[PDB]
């Protein structure tokens, strides 16, 4: 299956998909592509839990029915290497209006 | 456009893949859109009918399009050589755009959509509901 | 590969450019990088995710579901939607 995943840190948002049996690794691979990052200055989240390489996408709960291309699940991602990891941050979505 | 009468009974069934109330639309011998009753989503209904017969599906409360077999129009085939012929009801990728009207034409009294702050040309667009008639004046070109 | 599309509320997006060139808007602008003075983030957002349950969908048997729009955000995605062109 694939899976469909909104990688979110600070202001910033990718969008990708991956494949379920895909690894937490893999994505950070996919991730260095992108914002030109290599693996070890990055460390992976869902919802706080902080994830490791080795575990499948499937598996760190990324199913074809938890992101849906509709609404894809989000990521954390948190920089800087060894060398002191900055904390989990995602700025919050604008505010809808009236009604 | 319209169903070239045969005589052939041709046995079909409408399979509805889709979370809305389908209205099965037979095309008459004239033209004119003949409406049956309509499927609950999910459900399925044998349906006797004749090869060359023209369909066409939509939601039964706000007349906007289905796909049937993946095209615009189900025209029954050859009754036998198995049995029965498969109806398979769907969204289509909508656009944005037209899904957009969709929720604001569900959500607001067309009455009071003078009164939602946005440019006139859309107020036009979103007045302008699909018709079926309108859809078969288009359909009718190709 | 990839193109950004940045928000009016400093946000950006990372996209697929196939998935993006869905907008003939965004074909245009593109052909890199958007800003998008007048789309909040609230809707990019939902734009983005349109562009991959469009790419994702389309040609297709496999049942296709619904795109669920949530009424607060109707109006101001109606209206990019209409600029975008999608
Ligand atoms: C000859 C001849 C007669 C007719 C009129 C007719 O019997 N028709 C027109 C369409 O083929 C439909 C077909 C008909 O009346 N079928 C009986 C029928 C009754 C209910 C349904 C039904 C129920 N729910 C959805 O459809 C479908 C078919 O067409 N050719």
């Amino acid at each position: 299956m694939d899976v469909f995943l909104m990688i979110r840190r600070h202001k910033t948002t990718i969008f990708t998909d991956a494949k379920e049996s895909s690894t937490v690794f893999e994505l950070k691979r996919i991730v260095e592509g992108i914002l030109k990052r290599p693996p070890d200055e990055q460390r992976l989240y869902k919802d706080d839990q902080l994830l490791d390489d080795g575990k499948t996408l499937g598996e760190c709960g990324f199913t074809s029915q938890t992101a849906r291309p509709q609404a894809p699940a989000t990521v954390g991602l948190a920089f800087r290497a060894d060398d002191t990891f900055e904390a989990l941050c995602i700025e919050p979505f604008s505010s809808p209006p009236e009604l | 456009l319209r169903s070239v009468n045969s005589r052939e009974p041709s046995q079909v069934i409408f399979c509805n893949r889709s979370p809305r109330v389908v209205l099965p639309v037979w095309l008459n011998f004239d033209g004119e859109p003949q409406p049956y009753p309509t499927l609950p989503p999910g459900t399925g209904r044998r349906i006797h009918s004749y090869r060359g017969h023209l369909w066409l599906f939509r939601d039964a409360g706000t007349h906007d399009g289905l796909l049937v077999n993946q095209t615009e129009l189900f025209v029954p085939s050859l009754n036998v050589d198995g049995q029965p012929i498969f109806a398979n009801i769907t969204l289509p990728v909508y656009t944005l755009k037209e899904r957009c009207l969709q929720v604001v034409r569900s959500l607001v009294k067309p009455e009071n959509y003078r009164r939602l702050d946005i440019v006139r040309s859309l107020y036009e667009d979103l007045e302008d509901h699909p018709n079926v008639q309108k859809d078969l004046e288009r359909l009718t070109q190709e | 590969m990839y193109v950004k599309l940045i928000s009016s509320d400093g946000h950006e997006f990372i996209v697929k450019r196939e998935h993006a060139l869905t907008s003939g808007t965004i074909k245009a602008m593109l052909s890199n990088e958007v800003n998008f003075r007048e789309i909040p983030s609230h809707v990019l957002s939902k734009v983005c995710m349109y562009f991959t349950y469009k790419v994702r969908y389309t040609n297709s048997s496999t049942e296709i579901p619904e795109f669920p729009i949530a009424p607060e955000i109707a109006l101001e995605l109606l209206m990019a939607a209409n600029f975008l062109d999608c």
